[PDB]
């Protein structure tokens, strides 16, 4: 679909209607599977970190560390497709001007590519932009083919705030998602049991983000 | 804090 359509007749409404938008099949296989590439590429000639140290005790030879990351600008040699996403992920948001809440988003964080390397680990719950820092919106794409968390796990789950429930979303493959920064989704990532890639790019909105050096 | 970009 084009952008402004996908973002017009949905990403807007979804988003100031429950805070989350899900995309499934953003890019299509050919390009989702490139993105996968240089991911794993990245991953294999050791741009990631070494992980979130997560059991720090004593004997350090067993240490556990989770999530491991890396900070992608785009522009980057090897990571052209990963830079298309990123614009990509720009142009829905750029439709979206003046329609996702009362936020006008002027700019965005780097790209950050993280690799739940499948050992058991994964992410305490928690709000992005607990202290407006002047991150709004919150934007990842999962690259993970036929994923199955019923025995792999790392389900995203959110907890949305004027909600009882909680809503389960599965990294899966070519799938975008959206859901606002804040304290309104207070999330977690499930243990994950197989090497799990997402792609995250926060955007700005231009007063939470210009007052955020003197509030 | 976050390097930001003009998108
Ligand atoms: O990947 C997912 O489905 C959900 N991920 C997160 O919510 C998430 N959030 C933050 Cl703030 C960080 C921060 C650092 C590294 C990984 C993160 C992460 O995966
Ligand atoms: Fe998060």
């Amino acid at each position: 679909l084009p952008a402004l359509k996908l973002a017009l007749e949905y990403i807007v409404p979804c988003m100031n209607k429950h805070g989350i938008c899900v995309v499934d099949d953003f890019l299509g296989k050919e390009t989702g599977q490139q993105i996968g590439d240089e991911v794993r590429a990245l991953h294999d000639t050791g741009k990631f970190t070494d992980g979130q140290l997560v059991s720090q005790k004593s004997d350090s030879s067993k240490d556990i560390r989770g999530d491991k990351i890396t900070w992608i600008e785009g522009k980057e040699p090897g990571c052209e497709t990963i830079g298309l996403l990123m614009s990509s992920m720009d142009d829905l948001i750029r439709h979206c001007n003046g329609k996702l809440g009362s936020y006008k988003i002027n700019g965005r964080t780097k790209a950050m590519v993280a690799c739940y390397p499948g050992n058991g680990t994964g992410y305490v719950r928690h709000v992005d932009n607990p202290n407006g820092d002047g991150r709004c919106v919150t934007c990842i794409y999962y690259l993970n083919k036929d994923w199955d968390a019923k025995v792999s796990g790392g389900i995203l789950r959110i907890f949305p705030e004027g909600k009882a429930q909680f809503a389960d979303i599965e990294p899966k493959f070519d799938r975008l998602l959206f859901f606002w920064s804040d304290r309104r989704n207070p999330h977690e990532v499930q243990p994950a049991y197989a090497t799990r890639y997402a792609i995250t790019v926060w955007y700005f909105d231009a007063d939470e983000r210009a007052r955020a050096k003197v509030k | 804090m976050d390097d930001d970009f003009q998108l």
